[PDB]
């Protein structure tokens, strides 16, 4: 996963002997990471054709 | 009954919107239709404190603790 | 690591392993989860009733 | 004619004489994340959270209690003001307890929205960690003092507003026990009043304890009965 | 170190404590220094009197200094709970305290903590099974130009060795309490060979001063 | 100019630093106290302040800040409210050994010091904060302040003139931090000894909010001979930046250690080697130089072999200054444990306004305990080293620089010992 | 003159620095009030 605990949550062993983990292991799945404000757009391509998602 | 859940007849019970004014608010609720009640801002009151003043001489404001 | 009973745990030759922390309730994405919780007569927290929507529950 | 010139960022405003840094940025938009001020309890420069770089100097000077002299330019977005922030953040959850199970302060605590939004990802110091034995108020405020985070907020409180005397800070270096030596029940007026000054679940709600916990519970306007005043 | 009060009797008011109308006129000394006004300073010198008066502070002491100097108790656990010369267990009539941080232990501080520990017979940090031997090792004294050094009741002892510390031990024992001075020579903080220090007799209003 | 200076007799400032001829108040009109004091305080303060800020005195204690600035930010005019002069005499800073025989051995010249330093400010009476470990030298100025008094000298009617003027003596009650600046201005108030944000200064909001400011026994005892003696006489030892004499003194790893009072400008070596005894075993036997006391990085024998004893040299091999500590610590003792102690002596004495020095000192204790196990791993060391940068400039007070300081010094020259202190319990572990 | 001339400190009990500065109260400039006699009058 990525190096950053404000996204991906931290795993199990820092998170039972951590502090910083535990908290942004509860935080994390309470209220969700925040995300800046903008609209974007992207497609990949499924096996349909140009999945996109705005 | 069947498990001390909280069931609803309440459609419009759980919408809430966020807006940028008041004025907005009010157009807004009469184009739409239905009353409104305007619980007007009052936003926290500017203050002055400072620690010099907190280490007075003669004047009763003082901390004593610390 | 499948995923079937909803089963709970409890503490070797103790009691159960819940706190009731409300967390599995907030991130329950069908919301099927419902919490409702008190302490016992110790004072460590624990719950009343812990339930979960097998309909709702989409695992 | 009183009106001091500040430049938050480069933005000049007008500020009233002998204020705060952090009135004038509350005043023009920003907030420094702050735990041992609060606007209706007397300064205190203790919590060392208020930090921001003023330019053409070394030091990092708190902004708490900065009386605003002519003519500022204040860096809240600067390299080491986000750095000495990680460094205070790192600091007070190093002897702050894995609790936030068991805390009743979930999604009210101050610590992990500001450890989050202002500190570190990662932890430090795998050793050590004390702990405190906790106290006994009286039977509304339960009282766990291992998550207290020593801030010094409840006793200006208790001896400016109460005026009880009964919240001290006894002892030195790391242990800081705070609250009464003497086994007294604190129990007054407005003792309520002091389970939402305690900005960590060091003093809770005892006949709420262990029901809710904030997100669930939705909230709803309300006029007070019973005083004359509501 | 128990700053929890726990009443557990012998202690937990009213334990009876009362002083002389001499301390009365020593309390009207101090507070007759200090501006009035703030008449809540003199907290540090009259606890410390209560502690010269009583060699362990009760808690009905500082119940008693708050009643006098008007201040909620409070304020008074604070001091008394805060600095170091108040001794809230109840210790006996000699305080030993080994001197030891950085000269002192950098100067073998532990041939005396080893010696007043297997002579006296009980371990630091604790006391004896009788009075007059609390041994605690302590910070520094200030004094550092001399040996790790033994602080008894109002006392130095400097420039040790472990023979004078047994004369010490044993002197204490019957009641002969020696001199404040160090040992070993150099009765005072000197450079202990030749006075590389003044020699001559200074003049003083004999020679030049400028203008006074 | 001078050749940078060596010791020379009748240029010390202060005598009877030990066993001297006598001591009462006939000793010190003999040896030149009280003095024509009258012709100097009815001159008027700024005289006194144009003849300080000429002498270009340096505040000792190891602050930095010179002495007549700080006292013309004293010179506020004339208010409704009173004006105290508090004369420090705390040795914390374990080595300290300053001003504790200056005490007991010369009072009269710390009361000229005083009324000097209350007449040049206006000041209505002045505190000694005492330290109260010790007993009997306040019980000493006690006799002193008594026969000083006992003349009809000072008080009402002070040296002639119609000028109030009284000395109190305070006893600490066991601390370290009320040797700082701020927080002995809330001890002496009876509140605990806890220090005041700095940008609320001193000079405007002191005893209770009134106009106070703290001087230290070195500068306050040496005020009054810039008075009585030569106009920049005093200033024409070693530097103009920085001069005086100062109490160069050895406590530590030596032969008779001792005070010595020398000129500011002086090599250090020679200073070890000619004047208390020789290090013992020689000079190369030695492991390393601490200058200042406690608040003061390490020096090792290269760079010591050049070092002047000035703070602009000391500043430009990153150093400060101190009080009697100026030593050598041997080759077989450990500078780990060493350094260790003072950390368990900065957790034992601190006070807990700051959360940032409460528990760096707590870090930097249990990291240094696991150190002398030697039980981690290198980026343990340079973690410390990354702390040690986030105390500094982080707290109230200046001990959490002084705790800082030691762990940077000890990271900066001795990285390959403590390296092979781990390896060496790695080994006993495998 | 290599006489050591204090140890006249040698004589000192627990208690003559308060019965020092007790003795040593008048002659005193009056040491002035200021507004209340306390912060809480
Ligand atoms: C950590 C620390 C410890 C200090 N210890 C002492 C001390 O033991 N004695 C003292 O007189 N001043 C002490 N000071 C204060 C300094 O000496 C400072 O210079 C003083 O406030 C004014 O001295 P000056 O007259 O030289 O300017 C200490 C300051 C700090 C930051
Ligand atoms: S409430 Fe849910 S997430 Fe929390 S301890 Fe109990 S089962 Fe686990
Ligand atoms: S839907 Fe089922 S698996 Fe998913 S969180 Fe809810 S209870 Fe757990
Ligand atoms: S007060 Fe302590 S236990 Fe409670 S949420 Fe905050 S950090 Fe966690
Ligand atoms: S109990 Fe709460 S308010 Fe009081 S000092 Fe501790 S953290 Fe601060
Ligand atoms: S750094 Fe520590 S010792 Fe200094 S004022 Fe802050 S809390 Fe007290
Ligand atoms: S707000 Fe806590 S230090 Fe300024
Ligand atoms: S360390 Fe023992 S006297 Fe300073």
């Amino acid at each position: 996963k990525v190096d950053d605990a404000k996204v991906s949550p931290p795993k199990r062993a820092e998170m039972k002997t951590s502090m910083e983990s535990l908290i942004h292991h509860f935080k994390l799945y309470t209220e969700g990471y925040q995300v800046p404000p903008g609209a974007t757009y992207t497609a990949i391509e499924a096996p349909k054709g140009e999945f996109g998602v705005y | 009954p069947l498990m001390g859940w909280a069931s609803t007849a309440d459609p419009l019970s759980n919408l809430v919107l966020t807006f940028s004014t008041k004025e907005d608010a009010i157009a807004f609720a009469e184009k739409n239709g239905w009353s409104y009640d305007v619980e007007e801002r009052k936003v926290p009151k500017p203050k002055s404190k400072s620690y010099g003043a907190n280490f007075s001489w003669n004047k009763r404001t003082r901390v004593s603790t610390k | 690591r499948f995923r079937g009973e909803h089963a709970l745990r409890r503490y070797p030759s103790g009691e159960e392993r819940c706190i009731a922390c409300k967390l599995c309730e907030a991130v329950c994405p069908a919301q099927a989860i419902t919490i409702e919780a008190e302490p016992r007569a110790d004072g460590s927290r624990r719950t009343t009733r812990y339930d979960i929507d097998m309909t709702k529950c989409i695992y | 004619s009183n009106l001091i010139e500040v430049f938050v960022d480069g933005q000049s405003v007008m500020v009233e004489p002998g204020t705060t840094v952090l009135q004038a940025c509350e005043k023009v938009g920003m907030q420094i994340p702050r735990f041992c001020y609060h606007e209706r309890l007397s300064v205190a420069g203790n919590c060392r959270m208020c930090l921001v770089e003023i330019e053409k100097a070394p030091k990092v000077v708190a902004a708490c209690a900065m009386p605003v002299m002519k003519g500022w330019n204040i860096l809240t977005n600067s390299e080491k003001t986000k750095k000495a922030r990680e460094g205070v953040m790192e600091f007070l959850l190093a002897n702050h307890p894995l609790d936030c199970p068991i805390c009743d302060q979930g999604g009210e605590c101050d610590l992990q929205d500001q450890s989050m939004m202002f500190g570190s990802d990662r932890s430090r110091f795998l050793e050590g960690k004390r702990a405190v034995e906790d106290k006994n108020i009286g039977p509304l405020v339960k009282t766990i003092m291992t998550r207290c985070i020593q801030c010094t907020r409840c006793i200006r409180f208790a001896s400016e507003i109460a005026g009880v005397d009964d919240l001290g800070t006894t002892g030195r270096g790391n242990d800081m026990q705070v609250g009464t030596y003497i086994e007294k029940m604190f129990m007054s007026e407005l003792s309520g009043n002091i389970i939402d000054i305690c900005p960590v679940g060091a003093l809770t709600s005892k006949p709420y304890a262990f029901t809710a916990r904030p997100w669930e519970t939705r909230k709803t306007e309300s006029i007070d009965v019973m005083d004359a005043v509501g | 170190a128990l700053f929890v009060h726990r009443d557990t009797p012998k202690n937990n008011p009213e334990t009876p404590f009362d002083f002389t109308p001499e301390n009365y006129k020593r309390i009207e000394a101090i507070v007759k220094n200090y501006p009035e006004g703030h008449k809540a300073a003199a907290v540090l010198p009259v606890l410390d009197l209560a502690q010269r008066q009583n060699g362990w502070l009760p808690i009905s002491a500082m119940n008693k200094v708050a009643e006098i100097l008007q201040v909620p108790p409070m304020r008074v656990y604070e001091v008394a709970t805060f600095y170091t010369m108040y001794n809230r267990k109840p210790v006996g009539k000699y305080h030993i305290q080994v001197c030891t941080t950085t000269p002192c232990m950098l100067r073998n501080s532990d041939s005396i903590l080893e010696a007043i520990q297997k002579k006296l017979g009980i371990k630091v940090g604790e006391t004896t099974p009788d009075k007059l031997f609390t041994l605690i090792e302590v910070e520094c004294l200030g004094a550092c130009v001399n040996a790790p050094m033994v602080q008894i009741n109002d006392n130095y002892y400097e420039d040790l060795t472990p023979k004078d510390i047994e004369e010490i031990i044993d002197e204490l024992k019957a009641g002969k309490i020696p001199k404040p001075g160090p040992r070993s020579g150099r009765f005072s903080c000197e450079p202990a060979g030749g006075l590389t220090s003044l020699t001559e007799p200074p003049k003083g209003p004999g020679f030049g001063v400028q203008a006074g | 100019k001078t050749s940078f200076g060596s010791l020379k007799d009748e240029d010390r400032i202060f005598t009877n630093l030990y066993g001297r001829h006598d001591w009462r108040l006939k000793g010190a009109q003999s040896r030149g106290d009280w003095y024509k004091t009258k012709e100097i305080l009815l001159k008027g303060p700024d005289w006194i302040l144009g003849e300080v800020k000429t002498s270009g005195l340096r505040g000792r204690g190891g602050a930095g800040f010179p002495t007549g600035l700080k006292w013309s930010f004293m010179n506020k005019p004339s208010d409704g409210r009173p004006k105290y002069l508090v004369v420090n005499a705390d040795e914390g800073e374990p080595g300290t050994c300053k001003d504790r025989e200056i005490i007991r051995h010369d009072p009269h010249k710390l009361v000229e010091g005083c009324l000097v330093g209350g007449r040049a400010m206006g000041a209505r009476a002045a505190y000694i904060y005492i330290r109260g470990e010790f007993y009997n030298e306040a019980s000493n100025l006690q006799v002193a302040i008594r026969e000083a008094y006992e003349a009809g000298l000072i008080g009402k009617n002070a040296c002639g003139s119609g000028y109030d003027f009284d000395v109190f003596v305070v006893r600490g009650a066991g601390a370290y931090i009320c040797g700082e600046e701020t927080a002995l201005i809330e001890s002496i108030e009876g509140k605990q000894g806890k220090p005041r944000l700095k940008p609320p200064f001193p000079a405007d909001v002191g005893v209770f909010g009134c106009p106070t400011t703290v001087a230290n026994v070195e500068t306050v005892a040496v005020s009054p001979t810039i008075c009585r003696r030569g106009g920049a006489w005093f200033a024409s030892f070693g530097r103009e930046r920085n001069s005086g004499t100062k109490l160069f003194n050895i406590s530590g790893h030596v032969n008779n250690p001792c005070t010595v009072e020398e000129e500011m400008s002086v090599p250090l070596k020679e200073l070890i080697e000619k004047h208390a005894g020789g290090v013992t075993g020689g000079w190369d036997n030695l492991l390393a130089v601490i200058p200042g006391g406690s608040s003061t990085p390490l020096i090792p024998k290269s760079v010591c072999e050049t070092v002047l004893m000035d703070f602009d040299a000391l500043i430009q091999a990153q150093t400060g200054l101190g009080t009697a500590a100026v030593i050598v610590m041997d080759r077989s003792t450990d500078i780990v444990k060493a350094i260790a102690r003072l950390i368990e002596f900065y957790k034992h004495e601190s006070c807990g306004q700051c959360t940032p020095c409460r528990e760096g000192v707590d870090w930097m204790n249990k990291v240094m305990a696991r150190f002398v196990r030697g039980d981690a791993r290198p980026a343990e060391i340079d973690s410390l080293w990354e702390i040690s940068k986030q105390i500094e400039g982080h707290t109230i007070c200046a001990l959490g620089d002084g705790a800082a300081w030691p762990v940077q010094g000890l990271i900066r020259h001795f990285r390959p010992e403590l390296e092979e202190r781990m390896q060496r319990f790695a080994q006993q572990h495998q | 003159n290599t006489t050591y001339k204090n140890l006249q400190h040698h004589d000192y009990s627990t208690y003559t620095f308060l019965d020092l500065n007790l003795d040593l109260s008048k002659f005193r400039m009056p040491q002035p009030s200021s507004g209340r006699e306390s912060p809480r009058h």
